[PDB]
């Protein structure tokens, strides 16, 4: 790169956005997440590096609750991020406004991600630097998840993971057999698959904050109760 | 805003020893006409806080949007803290008043209940940004009817319990049902307590013609 | 002008009268107010008729746009919703009738009214217009649970009909619009097909 | 900065560069007659996959006002929207005067927006104009930085110093009929590689009757007999 | 070529000789035509020796049910539906190199020509082409 | 200098920021191909799905923008969101202004005029994606145009874009210049043909998916599973 | 270096130069501690002094009855966080008579933040935030970086060699819920003297302190006022 690699708005000699291709580097340096869809929702997951015990009970977490029944796991740039959560509850409150209900999904993740889309597109402002997933789950439309990165857009997943080590967790997801399970065996799995990825191999100790949505939470995106999901994090422990 | 087209009538209001209770009958009065009989002017905040409204019910739906909205913003955040009623009316009184200072008024007289603390809460904001709390609470002709009976009883008994301030409440309902052109003989009754926000449902009071033979 | 519209298992019916009045002349004795808003979504329109066409043209604007962004039929209360917001947010300048009705997959046949002032609500039958309050008793009295298609028809086209012949502000022709999963199906009712209560009053 | 701009000492470098850039490669001749004016241009589509009657090279402005134009299509479309938009703003504010060619001068003026207001990037076409509601025809050009030049014969494209050269030995001339658009075609042959054809050439004419693009029809019979 | 999705061998083993015994004389098609679907499911799944012995079970039937012209265009279908599996038509035209030798008659001409005109659609080095030799030698 | 970081003439009397961006096109790994026939107009591209935690039901690259109209995208998927969504956004704001639904070539000219406002000024710089838009347009038949980063809009009867367009573009060029209307069969095998020899999978009838127009049957047909295996057996017959 | 001159641009190897040079700032400037009780929030900051005869400068700044903030690094765009937390608090209490959560105050300041961290031209507020405030779920101390990463903590500190201080607070945090008044004063002025080199003590005019409870609204103490805290000091420089 060198020269073109300065704005966004000045593409590459082979075509390309190195701008957006170094806030990905970003989210590639910063811890990592997973969100699997179960049977009947979608379960979240993400491993947060507590940097020194000075701080409380896990703050600056990186789940996020969007809407009622939307919920977002971000990783990257954590206060970009919360801008951008920030942003969606926006979008959210806004859709229900006019257009009364729940904002699915789908749109939510699109309309989100086309903002991203026209914060990358310009030289003054700068690429979002933060990848996250956008949960959600209903009756009528079933268990939704998108992830959309610092510049890319929203894609359909039945199991993702973003962060530092995005294909040590895809290879366990893939091995992991979705669409089937239960959204309770997929926070079991899901805090497993966490605890294989390198928590304190090279870093610190890690906590483990969990989200739910499903017909077992009627919707309702809500953290997992996690006195009673310390015994999940014993499983994966095992 | 400016002529409310579709007016809500009365709504009214007790609290009790550990909860609230408010009533408001089920009708959309078109000016002289019942077009509407089937509408619920009660809302629930959150788990514990209502909201009830008499005027424009387009006003007030509005009204609901916006505060309901605001509340699922509020528990979003998954702070801990929430909207307290007394803070929710005073976020109504501050609208109304803002309302008014813009000269485009929000036709709509709300009496806001709830229980938090351990302590009951009733209050109430009008379109004209006039705001209080008291243990009992009217709207409309129902502050001339129903409310001097809530006041003599309260004057004898400061403190009241559940069963017979309902029953008191079903009493000023079935008074302003036989005394009121813009009342149906079908209203809600929501509950705030420690355990949160009941809602009964198309209630109806019992009505009495036996003087009906003094004509003569 | 009268519009009218019903809810039965698996779709609704509607009936509006073809006519617009000027002060007391005829200005459009076959007006069509029946203004389909999607495939499956259909508007009753009353009062100011440009009022209602802007409105109506807006909403329909907003909710194609919206459903081609879902790729998915929006929902009924979708569009009730956004003709509440146009209404109330410009309710002292705008000042129309509209009976919302339809069906969608989600839920199936749903009727809504957006008087003036900007209120919306769910009914299982929806009335509206100049001629609407001469038929208030007749309606309620005749309407039963569980309608079929053909019930409901046949109900709506005498209370539209009853409507027109006893308000002056209604009369010519009557639309009605059957909405369902099948489609729609629209027809027009029109001189000696006119469902007529005969007035003979004795000498 | 946000306008026609980069003059150092005695030069307008940017604008130089758009004149190199406005070479182009379509020839897009220009002939004033005496009855009219001919605007005639190439159109060497890669391969035959695309379409000639999609889009063209030459466009109506107004009755009788039609403009062709040179390399950087892209821009050219966006400048003749805007032309036609100042014309048809003249003629709503000085209404029903058939402004063409009391218009033809007065809209190249109006070409002002077209490159005095650059938009941070100079346009990159050079475009000619014709027009004949005066009793007279009119044929002016306006470049990606100047204004009207009122050309009476004249080629933009990359062969335009041998296109104008035939076009001067050849004799544009002022007793000239309107069927000085063969000469037209003829200087186009020479900035031609290929056995044009009526999709491959696209010619407008602009007589005292009004303008008109000509059909394929006619272009092949034109060509026919050459 | 491209890996096993999902295997039917218990299935091929079950119905196969049974199909056989059903048309002993091959009197019926609805046979032909269901393992047809067979073979078309284990294709879609890219299973080859199911495939391969599906179709020498179908050639099989026609030597023994000695329907000539229907053995033409049957091999026709199968060599020319997809192109399956090459392993397996080169499998089947193999058994059909070595019944063609046997049994003298009139149309083994026909026989001989019609698979050579099968497998002369190509892939004469890859995937034998020693029966195409052998069968014009049979033709001289 | 700054000749070929910004949007500004170069030197030698070029744009080398957009010629830059066309580039971004071939970037991405992927190419689609669209055919004009006899009553209909086809589109196909290539669904490169990558391992199937993925919802291949949304990875599509084909879309509606109106009832008729149907675009399939090529280059970055940001960008060609963006631009669908503007698409999208023009088609409705033009059935609203004017009551006849927008002809496609006029959706193209207005995507195109928008991508040359792009080119233009230097805040913003160009999308790269390319976009191939097809639809049925009475007293025209089928209809196809390809808008591209630039601004210039075109394209007709076979037109391809991609990584690679060219030797599409080639093979179509031949089948076009072979005088023979495609009917309702033939337009969807050749490009069902043309793009297996472009690249050759033999096309499993789950990593394409393809888009029709006809013109007695209207919309943006999203061809299913069942559809692209019928056709795909029936040309390979 | 190139990559480091703005705050817009991004650098190749991950995370963009500006910002983390922005925490430099907060680096730069007097040491603050700050630290949370079952009860009480205690702010001890360092009173930087110019010269003898010129004031120690403020520091402590008060905001609210129940909140109360501690800068440490670039003063000038520090009160200006200051106003706009004054004012937001205000707000709150002007909308519905309650005092802003000092959670929802500081997710406010971290999204006023962000906004100059992408937008060019504006540089990020480089200025380190220990807010003190008591909502209804206790004491809360909460840091605010110039990278508008918020974070929560029991005890937090900020400033030049603010390490130190850190490892002490980590080292005595546990008995930190379940100390009185002054006990958890004396931590704090414990940990802050530990941050100084050994020729700097503790004094009634180069020290302040914060403290907000439940029933003690936020106070800001200082020579007279600090002296019966500093007292009983157990001075090991």
């Amino acid at each position: 790169g060198t020269g073109y690699d300065l704005s966004a708005s000045t593409f590459s000699p082979d075509g390309r956005v190195f701008q957006v291709e170094y806030a990905m580097k970003a989210v590639e340096n910063s811890s990592t997440a997973i969100g699997i869809r179960c049977k009947d929702g979608v379960v979240f997951g993400v491993e947060k590096l507590v940097l020194s015990k000075l701080y409380e009970e896990g703050s600056n977490k990186r789940l996020f609750n969007v809407d009622r029944h939307v919920g977002m796991a971000v990783a990257g740039l954590l206060a970009d991020a919360r801008s951008l959560a920030d942003i969606a509850r926006e979008e959210a409150s806004n859709f229900r406004s006019n257009f009364g209900y729940n904002i699915p999904l789908k749109h939510l993740a699109d309309r989100v991600a086309m903002y991203v889309h026209a914060y990358t597109l310009y030289s003054a402002v700068r690429p979002f630097g933060c990848s996250f997933m956008l949960g959600s789950y209903s009756v009528n439309d079933g268990a939704q998840l998108y992830m959309i990165d610092p510049s890319g857009v929203s894609y359909g997943y039945w199991g993702c993971a973003i962060g530092k080590a995005r294909q040590a967790a895809k290879t366990e997801i893939e091995k992991l057999q979705m669409k089937e399970m239960t959204c309770r065996d997929i926070v079991k799995e899901v805090a497993k698959i966490i605890y294989i990825v390198h928590d304190e191999v090279k870093d610190k100790a890690f906590e483990l904050e969990l989200s739910w949505v499903g017909e077992l939470t009627n919707g309702r995106h809500e953290i997992v109760p996690k006195d009673i999901r310390e015994e999940a994090e014993k499983y994966a422990k095992e | 805003t400016q002529n409310p087209m579709v007016t809500g009538t009365s709504v009214l209001g007790v609290k009790f020893e550990g909860g609230v209770v408010i009533a408001a009958d089920m009708l959309g009065s078109y000016g002289s006409l019942a077009r509407f009989r089937n509408i619920s002017r009660i809302m629930r905040v959150n788990n514990s806080t209502m909201l009830g409204a008499s005027g424009d019910y387009a006003d007030f739906q509005y009204l609901k949007q916006v505060l309901g909205q605001m509340v699922i913003d509020e528990e979003l955040l998954g702070d801990g803290h929430s909207y307290s009623p007394r803070a929710i009316h005073s976020w109504l009184t501050r609208a109304m008043y803002s309302r008014r200072s813009k000269m485009n008024p929000l036709w709509n007289t709300m009496v806001i209940g709830g229980y938090a603390d351990g302590e009951s809460f009733l209050g109430y904001v009008d379109m004209l940004g006039v705001a209080y709390e008291a243990p009992s609470l009217a709207t409309g002709y129902g502050a001339y009817l129903a409310q001097p009976l809530l006041r003599e009883v309260l004057e004898k008994q400061p403190v009241l319990s559940q069963t017979e301030a309902r029953d008191l409440v079903e009493r000023c309902m079935r008074v302003l049902y036989y005394r009121d052109a813009r009342s149906y003989n079908r209203f809600q009754i929501a509950t705030v307590t420690e355990k949160g926000v009941e809602i009964e449902g198309p209630l109806s009071t019992e009505t009495n013609w036996d003087i009906a033979h003094m004509i003569s | 002008t009268t519009i009218m519209a019903v809810q039965f298992d698996g779709g609704v019916v509607l009936g509006a009268d073809s006519r617009t009045t000027t002060g007391s002349y005829i200005a459009n004795r076959v007006t069509d107010k029946l203004t389909p808003i999607h495939d499956r979504i259909f508007c009753c329109r009353s009062g100011s008729a440009a009022d209602t066409q802007a409105v109506a043209d807006a909403v329909t604007y907003q909710l194609g746009f919206h459903s081609i962004e879902l790729n998915e039929p929006p929902l009924v209360h979708t569009a009730a919703s956004l003709f509440k917001e146009m209404c109330y947010r410009y309710r002292e300048d705008l000042m129309a009738g509209i009976i919302i009705a339809g069906w969608d997959p989600q839920e199936g046949g749903q009727v809504y009214s957006v008087p003036m002032g900007g209120m919306m609500v769910r009914q299982s039958f929806a009335i509206g217009g100049s001629g609407s309050s001469y038929i208030y008793g007749y309606v309620d009295a005749t309407y039963r649970e569980g309608m079929t298609k053909e019930e409901c028809l046949q109900f709506t086209a005498n209370a539209l009909a009853l409507a027109m012949e006893r308000d002056g502000s209604s009369g010519g022709v009557i639309r009605l619009a059957a909405i369902a999963e099948s489609g729609v199906e629209r027809q027009v009712l029109l001189g000696d097909q006119i469902p007529k209560f005969a007035v003979a009053t004795l000498p | 900065f946000s306008l026609t701009t980069f003059s150092p000492s005695g030069k307008l470098v940017q604008i130089e560069y758009a004149l190199a850039a406005v070479a182009g490669g379509a020839p897009s001749v220009g002939i004033k007659a005496a009855n009219g004016v001919v605007l005639a241009t190439e159109k060497k589509q890669k391969s035959i996959l695309y379409d000639e009657r999609s889009v063209h090279k030459v466009e109506p402005i107004t009755k009788h006002i039609g403009l062709v134009y040179s390399g950087m299509g892209p821009d050219y479309r966006v400048l003749v929207h805007r032309a036609r938009k100042l014309a048809q703003q003249y003629y709503l504010v000085y209404q029903e005067p058939i402004p063409t060619a009391q218009l033809v001068q007065r809209v190249a003026s109006v070409m002002q927006e077209y490159t005095q207001s650059g938009g941070v990037r100079p346009f990159g076409v050079s475009l000619l104009i014709c027009g004949w509601n005066e009793g007279r025809p009119y044929l002016f050009q306006s470049d990606p930085s100047g204004a009207y030049f009122a050309w009476k014969a004249t080629a933009m494209g990359k062969n335009y110093v041998n296109g104008k050269t035939f076009l001067e030995k050849r004799y544009n001339e002022d007793l000239e009929l309107e069927d000085a658009i063969h000469t037209a075609i003829l200087t186009l042959k020479e900035s031609f590689e290929g056995q044009m054809t009526e999709d491959n050439i696209e010619v407008g004419i602009c007589n005292e009757a009004g303008f008109r693009r000509l059909t394929p029809t006619e272009v092949k019979d034109y060509l026919a007999a050459i | 070529i491209v890996k096993m999705e999902v295997d039917y061998s218990a299935t091929v083993d079950q119905r196969l000789p049974e199909c056989a015994k059903l048309a002993k004389e091959g009197r019926l098609q609805e046979v032909i035509e269901t393992l047809l679907s067979l073979e078309k499911q284990t294709r879609t799944a890219s299973d080859m020796v199911s495939t391969s012995r599906i179709l020498v079970a179908v050639v099989k039937m026609c030597y023994e049910a000695k329907e000539w012209d229907l053995l033409n265009e049957n091999i026709m279908l199968l060599s020319k539906r997809r192109s399956q599996l090459k392993q397996a038509v080169a499998k089947m035209v193999q058994q059909c190199c070595t019944y063609v030798e046997e049994i003298t008659d009139l149309p083994i001409k026909l026989r001989l020509i019609d698979t050579l005109r099968m497998v002369t659609e190509g892939k004469i080095y890859v995937e034998i082409e020693r029966a195409r030799l052998t069968k014009t030698l049979a033709t001289i | 200098g700054f000749d070929r970081h910004i949007t500004i003439f170069s030197p030698e009397g070029r744009l080398y920021q957009v010629e830059y961006a066309f580039k971004a096109i071939n970037q991405g790994g992927l190419t689609s191909v669209a055919v004009r026939g006899k009553d209909c107009a086809v589109i196909v591209t290539q669904k490169k799905v990558p391992d199937k935690l993925l919802d291949s039901s949304t990875v599509t690259h084909l879309f509606k923008i109106t009832e008729n109209i149907g675009c399939v995208m090529t280059g970055m998927t940001a960008d060609s969101r963006s631009q669908v969504q503007r698409a999208r956004y023009e088609a409705a704001n033009w059935k609203y202004k004017y009551g006849y639904e927008i002809p496609v070539d006029m959706l193209c000219k207005r995507i195109a005029d928008i991508s040359q406002v792009y080119t233009q000024n230097a805040e913003m710089r160009p999308l790269g994606c390319c976009m191939i838009l097809i639809g049925i347009d009475e007293e025209q038949g089928p209809q196809v145009y390809k808008c591209d980063p630039a601004g210039y809009y075109c394209g007709f009867k076979a037109t391809a874009a991609g990584v690679k367009q060219t030797e599409s573009t080639s093979f179509l060029e031949k089948k076009v210049k072979k005088k023979f209307d495609w009917t309702f069969e033939q337009t969807v095998e050749t490009a069902i043909t043309c793009l297996s020899t472009v690249l050759s999978i033999d096309f499993k009838p789950s990593e394409i998916e393809v888009g029709v127009v006809t013109v007695e049957n209207p919309k943006f047909r999203i061809l299913t599973e069942a559809e692209i295996d019928a056709h795909l057996v029936a040309l390979a017959e | 270096n190139q990559y480091d001159n703005d705050v817009t641009v991004w650098s190749p190897q991950g995370r963009i130069h500006q910002i983390e040079y922005a925490m430099e700032a907060v680096k730069q400037g007097s040491a603050t501690v700050g630290l949370k009780s079952k009860t009480h929030a205690v702010l001890v900051a360092l009173k930087r002094a110019q010269s003898e005869l010129a004031a120690h400068q403020k520091k402590i700044l008060h905001v609210d009855n129940h909140i109360g903030i501690s800068i440490a690094g670039l003063t000038a765009d520090a009160r200006l966080l200051c106003n706009f937390m004054r004012q937001e608090c205000l707000d709150s209490r002007f909308v519905f008579d309650r005092p802003l959560p000092v959670s929802r105050l500081v997710s406010l300041i971290g999204s006023k933040t962000q906004i100059p961290t992408q937008r060019y031209g504006r540089r990020p507020y480089g200025v380190g935030l220990l807010i003190a405030g008591y909502d209804d779920m206790g004491p809360h101390i909460f840091q605010t970086c110039p990278s508008a990463n918020y974070f929560d903590c029991r005890a937090m500190s900020i400033g030049a060699r603010s390490q130190s201080a850190r490892t002490y607070l980590e080292r005595h945090m546990s008995e930190f819920m379940e100390c009185n008044l002054n006990e958890l004063v004396k931590h704090g002025l414990r940990a802050l003297r530990e941050t100084l080199p050994a020729e700097q003590d503790l004094t009634t005019k180069n020290v302040s302190i914060g403290i907000v409870g439940k029933d003690l609204e936020f106070t800001i103490y200082d020579d007279d006022d600090v002296s019966p805290f500093l007292e009983g000091l157990e001075e090991r420089p």
